[PDB]
């Protein structure tokens, strides 16, 4: 039930395990059955602003006119 | 092209030539209740066509010296035509809108209003006393309310006006105003558009809620830059509020209710 | 949690195609580059956007509560659960009007003798009981109350690295309300004015319950008193609607204001 | 369309929304030099984005009184930023340029401007020695010049002045006026446009020439029809000049010109 | 971190090659061996150079700060981050103009009574929260800035091992400068001379902010007094551009020196 | 996600342990998403210090005039 992840490496040692391997992942296995009592896995997806910043309902391009 | 548009529900229609396109809150359209997502168990009433049309409430007047204005969704729709007896004779009750702003002036006149639709718009009291606003003052229906300049504390220990406080720069609620741009907007800024129109899906927490205790949406309206007119140090334009419930479903009929007033 | 887009690089322009003109009035945000009104290099964009994800926002355990109990009723003490006793936490929170995630809450224990002279105990263990809305509430620091046969208790010993369990997504609702424009009853017609009033924006009188905190040891005439810090960090967090944040000092449980409402100082116009 | 454009160039932008298309003089965009039209050998110096864009020279008011202006092209630039830097450090240097004139009133104004652009722009000069002008009073620089409602020739023996006498109706040359439309021109009818926009490639008898002794182009600004406004006898609208040249490249890198002034 | 070339034999020569013979004004150094001067053996080298890597020179806690704070403001203290409040690790560091590394921080905490006779308290928790360069600094040892909403905190209990943390690269450069040959500001024309005017060889004001210490517990009026010293040790290290050691005194911050300016001893020239 | 590696044996046990088998490796694992928590693998590399003893231009052989 483990579960292996890799890491995204900021500072490089001056080994090739700083480049590849099982050197740049981490495991993971939740022992309890509830997953309140898991921590954060962090491999958090982001999404479209548009929502929020263009919530227009005929489309505009930037390049043409607003103002129609 | 994106400033003439006619929008049709129910037997009422609204025409527009002045247009800067239309807002979609959060880029959702109103829906009803999927099965998925369902609660009561009771069959609903959709009034459709009777309740869903756009019912026009009491025109407002910009001058110089106006401060802004505010209503409470579906709280100021509550006396309006079959939509509230449909509010008060269900105990749950859920409904999308479509906010149509109308302010036309002329060519020489200058001003701009930020009208904004705010999802749980908690206004701010006027009293050392928290969360004092009574029922009765938080809801004043089609007539709505007004924003103010500055925050005065009601001292009458006796007779409490347990009433909102609304200051204009803070937004009534302690934030500031130049960030409420980030709730669903448009601006009717003179010299560009007549109208700001916004599309209103139901937000909040649940499915559906009791429209009684709980306002789901509410409108502000500032001006963003004031009235100005040629050297009329005298002028006053309307605005005329129009909005048309979407989508409603109500749920739990029983004996009608009758809010205690004044 | 991603990358950022490359920079393109651009040349000059002659055209009809005017990016840099707009009109915000309606209500969209003009999404220019800086490719758009100036000549640009190509450059491999290598930031990311992986720390200001609304989980990594929130990954932090803040402070909520500060329980004291003397150990010479102050025997035991009763915290009634929220998060606007603190404000650092509760402003973060209301950058949105709902959400939805789980609760880790890990307590710090500190204790010490008042006087610096006087008295001596044995190593305390304290009994932190969670009291869900409806359960009996205790009245003495040792009635059939601290039984928990049901009610969830941590039992933490002093000294021992501190206490830390998780909560799982307990609202009624599908999402936590941060703001709720309403009330929990509808004066009606007729009634008193005593009647059908409530508070305004409330919702439950005790919406999730309260923690009673003692110490089980028997307490010697000895003067010492404990502090239990309460500090919780939402994890698996959801999100919605954003709103612009606290600009004034808070007053209360609700939006009211009062006193710091002049939150901007003075600057020239055409002062750099 | 037409009427809305946006000119990018290095690190400035211009917009219009009230264009008359514009003018390509010739029908030639600029260019630089080909190896087939090659002179100078040595490696040139392309400045590019550091010298190609857009400038803002002084602006001029434009009155019910005004008879023209005029400046000389790179004479006007040769204090701009690194373009003025590469001129003076440089023996040989070519550019082509987009000259952009604006000018905005209202729906209550009229007038007209011709603007021209024309290649080796001589002008006429005050006194009976021909061809007198000195190289201070020929040289302006981003102030540029004005026409004249007519000739005076300077008597002043002790003190000749040394400068031009452009006559407004003579184009400050000996021809008429009314027949400069032959070069390369727009024009700024109050009534329908806010600015003129010419895009000059290189035009002379060589493929590059020394800029401090030679001004390839010169540009004029006649009031065609007089400005006028309401019933404002007085009435003042400005007129501001923004060029920048394009595909510069200089050869012949030495020690810095200083011109004498004055 | 590996192996050194065998030696092989070498026998007598008479040649026109003489790699003896050099011209060190060219910049180079003469790559000779043993076996280019005299007759060798053949050696079967084992040796290598596992323990010189750059990795090997730094992997160790060294000592980069004592932070003290006595529990009867002094109940917190402030420490502004630094490498050069030290003199060892410092020295190792400055081998190397630029480096770009991961850093492990342990903590050592000591405590004990002033007054021999006099006085008593129980266990200590200490916080020791960073305050990175923008976030308000602590007035108090309890004023709102503990509640550590966003700011990275680590509650250490008095007598648990040594705590320890890890923190990545930070640095707003590609790579952090043990020398700066520069200012943060450049004087114009001008201005008075009050103006324009920074420190030479400084960055920013406040590099990597610094590190608000207290103890948790409530203050007896007993004389107490913690230190924390700080060890750190750079892990996944890269270094560029060597450079001579100190060999002087250090003198400040800056390279400055005013004191051990003649560092060495008299020996006779034909003296072994 | 386990890094099986083999380390150099110094001291000799009477063992055939002490020269061949997994007695002479050592594992390791991840257990931090941050490469930042990570050890210090120790398995780095050298280099040419030619960068430093001999940044000359036109390359010169020992045997041969330095100065021709
Ligand atoms: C929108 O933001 C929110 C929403 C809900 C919250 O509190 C809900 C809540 C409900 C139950 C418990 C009970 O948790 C505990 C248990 Cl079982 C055992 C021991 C100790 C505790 Cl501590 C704790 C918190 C908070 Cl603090 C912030
Ligand atoms: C060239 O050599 C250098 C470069 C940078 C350095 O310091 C950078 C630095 C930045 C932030 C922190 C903050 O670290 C901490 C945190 Cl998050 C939490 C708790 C405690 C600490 Cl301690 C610590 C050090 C040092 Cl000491 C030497």
């Amino acid at each position: 039930g483990a579960q292996v992840s890799s890491q995204k490496v900021g500072a490089h040692e001056n080994s090739n395990r700083a480049y590849g391997g099982s050197t740049i992942n981490y495991t993971t296995i939740n022992y309890y059955r509830d997953s309140a009592s898991n921590a954060a896995s962090k491999q958090d997806f982001a999404q479209d602003p548009s929502k929020f910043t263009e919530p227009i309902k005929d489309v505009l391009i930037k390049t043409a006119p607003t103002l129609n | 092209s994106v400033r003439v548009m006619q929008l049709t529900l129910g037997n009422s229609t609204i025409t527009t030539q002045e247009a800067a396109n239309s807002v979609v809150a959060y880029g959702r359209w109103p829906e009803y209740i999927k099965d998925s997502e369902a609660n009561p168990v009771d069959q609903p009433t959709e009034p459709d066509v009777a309740a869903c049309r756009f019912y026009t409430l009491d025109t407002v007047t910009w001058r110089k010296e106006s401060r802004g204005w505010w209503w409470k969704l579906p709280d100021a729709l509550k006396d309006m035509g079959l939509f509230g007896q449909n509010m008060f004779y269900h105990y749950l009750g859920r409904a999308g809108y479509t906010v149509h702003v109308q302010c036309n002036a002329s060519k020489f006149h200058q001003g701009a209003l930020g009208v904004f639709a705010v999802p749980e718009m908690c206004l701010a009291g006027d009293s050392t006393t928290h969360m004092f606003t009574k029922y009765e003052n938080a809801n004043p229906g089609e007539k709505g309310g007004e924003f103010k300049g500055s925050f005065t504390l009601d001292t009458n220990a006796t007779n409490p006006a347990r009433n909102f406080c609304p200051v204009d720069y803070l937004f009534g609620s302690g934030v500031l105003a130049g960030n409420a741009f980030v709730y669903p907007h448009q601006i009717i800024n003179l010299r560009t558009n007549n109208c700001a129109t916004l599309v209103l899906p139901y937000v909040n927490s649940l499915s559906i809620d009791s429209m009684t205790k709980h306002n789901n949406w509410g409108i502000a309206i500032l001006p963003l830059a004031p009235l100005d007119f040629a050297t009329e140090s005298s002028t006053e334009i309307p605005i005329t509020l129009t909005i048309a419930p979407m989508c409603c479903e109500f749920n739990g009929l029983r004996n009608i209710t009758v809010p205690r007033t004044q | 949690a991603n990358n950022l887009p490359d920079t393109q690089s651009s040349g000059p322009a002659h055209s009809k195609e005017t990016p840099a003109l707009t009109a915000v009035e309606t209500g969209a945000t003009n999404p220019l580059v800086p490719s758009d009104t100036v000549q640009t290099r190509h450059v491999i964009q290598k930031r990311t956007r992986s720390e200001s994800t609304v989980e990594s926002f929130f990954a932090r355990g803040a402070c909520v509560a500060i329980i004291e109990v003397d150990n010479d009723s102050k025997l035991f003490s009763v915290w009634k659960i929220t998060y606007k006793d603190t404000v650092q936490l509760r402003r973060k929170l209301e950058f949105f009007t709902y959400s939805r995630f789980d609760m880790e809450f890990t307590f710090v224990v500190t204790s010490n003798y008042t006087d610096a002279n006087n008295g001596h105990a044995l190593n305390q263990v304290y009994q932190i009981m969670y009291i869900p809305p409806g359960a009996p509430i205790p009245g003495k620091w040792n009635d059939y109350t601290w039984q928990t046969s049901s009610n969830p208790s941590v039992f933490y010993t002093y000294g021992a690295p501190p206490a830390r369990i998780s909560v799982p997504y307990v609202g009624i609702a599908n999402a936590y309300s941060h703001f709720y424009d309403g009330f929990a009853k509808v004066p009606l017609a007729g009634q008193a004015s005593t009647e059908g009033d409530s508070l305004y924006g409330a919702a439950s009188l005790n919406d999730f319950g309260s923690l009673a905190v003692r110490v089980v040891n028997d307490h010697n005439p000895t003067k010492l008193t404990s502090k239990i810090r309460v500090y919780m960090k939402p994890k698996h967090v959801r999100v919605w609607c954003p709103r612009p944040p606290r600009a004034v000092p808070y007053y209360g449980p609700g939006v009211d204001y009062k006193d710091g409402l002049a939150p901007l100082p003075g600057k020239g116009l055409t002062t750099y």
